[PDB]
């Protein structure tokens, strides 16, 4: 009973852990993808002023 | 260093200037490269009027500019000179449509290339027409089987619906189009199949197969391979539109597959670009909603009085590393009703067709199902639901309550259940027979692998030899107790022969 | 009048040349004389947005394109679009030209105002933060409105988003003397017509007495060219604001949705070639959702409360449109798949519905306090959610067996039996007040109807209702 | 009031006057600041004035950068900010604080605006958004102000 | 790649046998036309590729078809930039090419040769 | 950094150290996770040995004294690589990580721990 208590304490703590680090991985992402969708236009922007 | 003066415009203009005059019955090809030519004169050319060049090369006046016609060239011009004399022709892109093309394949001129014979038309239709109005369409009504138990039950599709096929490559999107056209033998619908930049050796495979099958007493093949222009690969659709709303119009049921769109808005970027118009989002023009929101809703099921005809648009886009949130991805999401979403982890995994229950929707719902179908439709999407839930729960299947045990049993079988085999599409009867087995709980007995074998024995014993079940259902189209009870005594019959093996 | 020629079209955006003397303004609509197929006289609309000089203006189109010849001519209307107002066009469904398209008849109102005006004064507003009672208990008590303020709209298909509108258009009618809007930015036409129908069905729109109604639709479909899905929503805007500007009546403007139009201005902008800004909207994203989120206020005359649906692309809040919407908003409500699914209607969410406006100095301490008990209630319950399945329901202590028994009582009570949901459930609909919210969950909260059966606060109107229906349950029972 | 002057420009005001408005509030607070007096001048936003530069930036098909914003960006904050200052002894020690606000979308501090901000303040009182929903208000986020 | 394939489109057309036409880089060709585009005067489309992209690889692939008299085999290779399928040039080829094999780096930099990415190369066959 | 120019025991205490810290900045993704508890016998020796250099690496600075209150250190090479050579040996393992926080000598952090087991 001890050992499964200590894997479930082990567990409502890694879950956790595993929430908040998706949730700012997610908004890295975001961030990047943000980024990067605004490279490409105004690379895309660059040519057609350079025509 | 400007456009539209050649020097030699110049001279002829300070022959004849006395005053601006009319020019319109002339006009001269200025530059010419890539698939446009910049067209001088034409002054009272309409936008979308086809301007038909010497030597026979039709084009287009898409974007008329100040002094010169923008023209995409509906083919390879590399043959028309600088100077030469184009000629106006007044129509605006049509095309001859009839009853006789049923069971041809065509070109985006509606001119066949199967080689059979020519298509004797009377009546044209306008490739952009406008689509049926606020006031002139009814809410949907009537249900589409297009075979998949999966669709059928989960995301049903009805007539005059925009149900959107996505996918990755190679999940099945053609698949499952074919396999709804198949299945659309017995009911009386005209199927559309409009291929923008495929294979001539895919669409030659397609339309064997239809040949094979049966099917192509009642569908109209268009094809536009990769070589072909641009401006031909963006009129395609609108070309299948066309002929499909032709038949919409006499009261007749029409299904059309645009395989794909993606290509479509990409043979009207390159043409946008090469005859300079404002790159957007992965340099598509702003214009790309504008395209996919016309053809599109130019598919509807009519109203009462205009006849209760409906074209059901079942579009393909294909999805590039599963960035869904794409611009032509969320372009047709947005525009669409619903959205079959096909995923390749499912597709290696052998859960064949390969859609994702999750993600897909369709928001005309159960209003499209018949009667039987929603009664068994209903407790097997709860079931999905609960297996939806306990998917993190299946490695942990010895030490669960074994109620959660039996709910993981349960879907585990009724994945088993939605699989199907290539291109064999069933009839409603059938999947209500497979979905009734399933949500009962006539599998947990069998094995996580014969279920398919199971079922398949079970739908041809029923039909062999209890064959009231079938005919109350096409009489009533509503479960009743006595085709329950009919099917429960079938069921247990079959599951004891076949258990004795 | 000043008579123009067309210089160049290209798609939707035209060129107009007019004499040097007369050119028009800014944002001036254009009516341009042009043929049919048929040879028909078809009038295509269109309103300058550049004079890029030269005696020449550079339009965008409101309708198709194609037919339209080069040299055709184009009259000065002279002003910015007017459409028809006031109450002529209750239930009939209207264009961004605010021209209709029921076939019903002519709007033989003579009353126009242009769709482009400035927002209301400084010395114009109503400083009172009220909050805009609704009626039903779950967005009354945890997400209340304010009037005069913006309200998103949080939800997939199927949670009732339609039957809340209709309902919220329903309490705005009866209980006060308010008026209600629909525009339809990018309106995918067999939902316009499913709308429509489900209007003339459920009473909103009474289709033997026309402007005897409640709703003045403006649908601008995705049919229609970029340039009108942007100014359908200042066409529903003008409409609603001369509803409160002249008749002092508590309009509610409802635009579905916000994010289309924020990209039907992107696409504008594209096509006249202006640098993109990020991600891939235009460069004018603050000031032109400025420009028709400022003039949504509550002046001294009236209030216009703007219910309007949000979407949220590639799941950003941080997106351009989301967060400059959200820059706007005042309160948001979601509605979840979970309590439609369950049979909770309406299917709003009260964890996932926010108000700012539930400060304790704009609705009451007393509200305050029993709005933040019900919260941490409903948040207790969801954390006991997995924890009870496994303990037993006994094995928990006597808090958390209260705490769930309450909870359920709550969740239950949220429920609401809806004026426009009669139709297909047959429960006759209700009105809730705050008075009668607050103290019926002051009621089931403190312990003091502990006593009562789940099912007896279910789909009912208020605690006294609730305990009619108790009353009714348990004879129900015993025999 | 008595000592206030709110220099407004909201939300629908031409990017022109947006951008505008922060540099008449500059010279409102230093006409005071020069002569003896002490000012305070809350700026709000100084995204806000950012955004409506980026659009009259690219409304002139001006080259952009770094999320789409002109090249004078810091320029714009820096010569807004920097003439904020605690008067030597000389010129009357009249001192201009100012309090610049900044808006972040999900804590982006590494954005770039709040950088260059950053940059050029004197410090920053972050607010934190799990904190003020939490109930601690004012939410000062003691640990990195 | 064009000459090559007039080669062997006259071995399949009058000497009437089949054919194996490997391509080797066919990325190169979609890359020449990337680079002579801009300069040309086309308007720059996505990541940097041509405009005529579609109707390149079109002009190519069509016209690499087995019909009655011959059959031509094309065993090609497509060069793909960063290992991105997305990448506009191999996500265009991938409509036309009936058996396709995806390589990916981690069974080539595990050692385990070919490094044919199983689970996302597919065939039709 | 480099031997011919500072000298052979500074190079190899500079590799340790920058070693030790790869590896931790390795097990940061699994500790984020997981926690210190899951990891080897050596696993665990190399992130509390990573812990206290990471915090030892710091220094008060004097111009920094008055946001931090405490009178910066100078701290030279002789002391620098000494202190380091100890923590990297292992010596030094019954001291706390607050020990070697905000000090500039390995000396100061040893009285620092003898103050932290003062106040028991
Ligand atoms: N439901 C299914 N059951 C078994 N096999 C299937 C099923 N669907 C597709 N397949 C197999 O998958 C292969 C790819 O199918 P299909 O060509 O329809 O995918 P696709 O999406 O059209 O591909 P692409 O996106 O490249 O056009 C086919 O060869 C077919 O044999
Ligand atoms: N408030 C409600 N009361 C009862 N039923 C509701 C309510 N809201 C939605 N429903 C159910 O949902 C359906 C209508 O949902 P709708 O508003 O059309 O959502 P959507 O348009 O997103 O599908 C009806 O069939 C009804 O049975």
């Amino acid at each position: 009973a001890s050992e499964l208590a200590a894997r479930m304490t082990a567990m409502s703590n890694a879950t956790d852990n595993a929430n908040e680090l998706k949730k700012t991985l997610s908004i890295n992402y975001n961030r990047a993808r943000q980024a990067k969708i605004t490279g490409e236009i105004l690379e895309i922007v660059a040519g057609a002023n350079a025509c | 260093i400007r456009a539209d003066e050649i020097s030699k415009i110049i001279r002829e203009r300070i022959e004849g200037y006395n005053r601006e005059v009319k020019v319109v019955n002339t006009g001269t090809v200025l530059q010419v490269g890539d698939g446009i030519a910049r067209i001088h004169g034409l002054d009272e050319v309409m936008a979308g009027e086809l301007v038909e060049f010497e030597e026979g090369t039709i084009g287009i006046a898409l974007n008329l500019e100040s002094n010169n016609v923008g023209v995409v060239l509906m083919g390879d011009g590399l043959m028309i000179q600088e100077g030469s004399s184009v000629k106006a022709t007044g129509r605006i892109a049509q095309i001859p449509v009839s009853e006789a093309y049923l069971g041809r394949v065509i070109n985006a001129l509606a001119k066949p290339i199967d080689g059979r014979g020519e298509i004797t038309a009377s009546e044209s239709r306008l490739i952009e027409s406008p689509a049926p109005g606020i006031m002139s369409r009814r809410s949907v009504y009537e249900p589409l089987q297009t075979g998949l138990i999966a669709i059928d039950a989960m995301i049903p599709v009805g007539r005059g619906q925009r149900e959107l096929i996505i996918g990755d490559r190679q999940t099945g999107k053609t698949a499952v189009a074919t396999d709804t056209i198949l299945n659309q033998q017995g009911q009386n619908v005209i199927c559309v199949y409009v291929a923008i930049g495929q294979k001539a050796s895919s669409v030659a495979q397609v339309v064997t197969n239809f040949q094979e099958r049966g099917a192509m007493e009642y569908t109209i093949v268009v094809a536009e391979t990769a070589d072909s222009p641009a401006t031909l690969q963006y009129l395609a659709p609108y070309t299948g539109a066309a002929l499909a709303e032709y038949f919409m119009y006499r009261e007749r049921h029409t299904l059309i597959i645009y395989d794909d769109l993606s290509k479509q808005a990409q043979a009207y970027r390159q043409m946008s670009l090469l005859l300079r118009r404002p790159p957007g989002r992965e340099a598509y023009p702003g214009d790309v909603f504008y395209l996919h929101s016309r053809l599109l809703e130019r598919a509807a099921k009519l109203s009462s009085l205009l006849g209760e005809g409906s074209m059901t648009a079942l579009p393909i886009v294909e999805t590039q590393a599963g960035d869904v949130s794409a611009y032509i991805p969320t372009n047709v999401i947005s525009i669409t009703d619903g959205q079959i979403f096909l995923s390749a982890d499912l597709f290696n995994a052998g859960i064949r067709p390969a859609i994702n229950v999750g993600i897909s929707v369709s928001r005309v719902g159960s209003a499209a199902q018949i009667k039987a179908m929603k009664k068994v439709a209903g407790k097997l999407k709860l079931e999905l639901a609960q297996f939806a839930e306990l998917e993190a729960f299946a490695q942990f299947a010895s030490d669960l309550d074994k109620a959660t045990q039996n709910q993981l049993a349960r879907g585990q079988r009724l994945r088993e259940l939605l699989k199907q085999p290539q291109s064999a599409p069933l009839t409603v009867e059938e999947q209500v027979m497979t979905i009734y087995t399933g949500t009962n709980g006539y599998l947990d007995s069998l094995e996580l692998d014969q279920v398919r074998k199971y079922l398949v024995e079970l739908r041809t014993y029923v039909k062999t030899n209890k064959p009231e079940f079938q005919e109350i259902i096409s009489s009533t189209k509503t479960f009743t107790e006595e085709a329950e009870a009919l099917l429960k005594e079938a069921i247990q019959e079959q599951m004891e022969r076949f258990l004795l093996q | 009048k000043n008579l123009g020629r067309i210089a160049q079209i290209i798609g939707p955006v035209l060129d107009v040349a007019f004499p040097p003397g007369k050119m028009p303004n800014i944002y001036n609509a254009l009516i341009v004389k042009g043929r049919d197929t048929a040879g028909q006289p078809m009038n295509v609309t269109c309103e300058v947005q550049q004079l890029l000089g030269n005696n020449r203006v550079r339009a965008v189109a409101m309708s198709a394109t194609d037919g339209l010849t080069r040299g055709m001519e184009v009259i000065d209307t002279g002003a910015p679009l007017s459409v028809p107002v006031g109450g002529a066009t209750l239930g009939r469904i209207f264009n961004v030209l605010g021209e209709p398209v029921d076939n019903l008849g002519p709007v033989d109102t003579r009353t126009t105002s242009p769709i482009h005006r400035s927002a209301p004064a400084f010395t114009q507003l109503d400083t009172k933060l009220s909050i805009f009672e609704t009626g039903i208990k779950v967005v009354d008590l945890l997400a209340p409105y304010r009037r005069g303020g913006k309200i998103g709209l949080f939800g997939g298909a199927g949670v009732g988003k339609t039957v809340l509108i209709m309902e919220l258009i329903n309490n705005i009618a009866k209980a006060h003397g308010g008026v209600s809007v629909f525009g339809g930015v990018g309106e995918r036409t067999r939902e316009g017509n499913d709308l429509y129908m489900e209007m003339k069905e459920s009473g909103v729109i009474n289709e033997q007495n026309i402007a005897e109604s409640k709703v003045a639709l403006v649908y601008g479909q995705m049919n229609e060219p970029p340039g009108a899905r942007m100014r359908v929503g200042l066409t529903a805007l003008t409409m609603a604001e001369y509803f409160r500007d002249v008749n002092e009546q508590d309009v509610l403007l409802f635009i579905d949705n916000i994010f289309r139009f924020v990209q039907a201005g992107s696409e504008v902008s594209a096509l006249l070639g202006r640098m993109p800004s990020a991600v891939g909207y235009q460069p004018t994203l603050s000031t032109e959702m400025g420009s028709l989120q400022e003039r949504i206020t509550s002046t001294k005359e009236g209030s216009i409360t703007s219910i309007q649906a949000v979407y949220v692309p590639a799941d950003d809040l941080t997106d351009p449109a989301p967060a400059t919407t959200f820059a706007h908003l005042d309160a948001t409500t979601v509605l979840s798949r979970g309590l439609a699914a369950k049979g909770i209607y309406p299917a709003v969410d009260p964890l996932d519905s926010t108000s700012t406006m539930l400060q304790p100095r704009i609705v009451g301490e007393e509200h305050y306090e029993i709005a933040q008990r019900v919260k941490e209630t409903l948040q207790r319950y969801k954390e006991l959610q997995d924890i009870i399945a496994i303990l037993g329901l006994d094995e928990l202590s006597e808090e958390d067996r209260l705490t769930v028994a309450r909870a359920r009582k709550i969740e239950r009570f949220l429920s609401q039996p809806f004026f426009v949901a009669e139709v297909f459930t047959g429960s006759p609909g209700k009105y809730v007040g705050l008075a009668e919210t607050i103290r019926g969950f002051q009621l089931i909260l403190s312990g003091e109807l502990d006593s009562l059966p789940e099912q007896a606060f279910y789909l009912v109107g208020n605690i006294d209702e609730a305990t009619a229906k108790a009353m009714n349950l348990e004879m129900e029972s015993k025999l």
